[PDB]
């Protein structure tokens, strides 16, 4: 699983640190050890559509 | 208590998670 370029988020979703939001709240995040295992829950029914 | 502490970059965003392991 490949995360994308950490200067996407940060050029453009904390642009201005003055305030906050949903998006803004998000990034400083990390997916725990079932988290990450929904994530693979997710493309297993990407990949099987109907 | 009870508390963990991980590696962690995220000065803000992070911590307030950090209050839900103290409620």
């Amino acid at each position: 699983y490949i995360a994308p370029n950490p200067r996407i988020s940060s050029i453009t979703l904390t642009q201005r640190i003055t305030t906050t939001g949903p998006f803004a709240i998000l990034t400083g995040s990390t997916p725990t050890a079932q988290q990450l295992n929904d994530v693979r829950k997710i493309y297993l029914a990407l990949m099987f559509p109907g | 208590e009870g508390d963990v502490l991980s590696s962690d970059s995220g000065p803000l965003l992070s911590v307030f998670a950090l209050q839900e392991i103290m409620q």
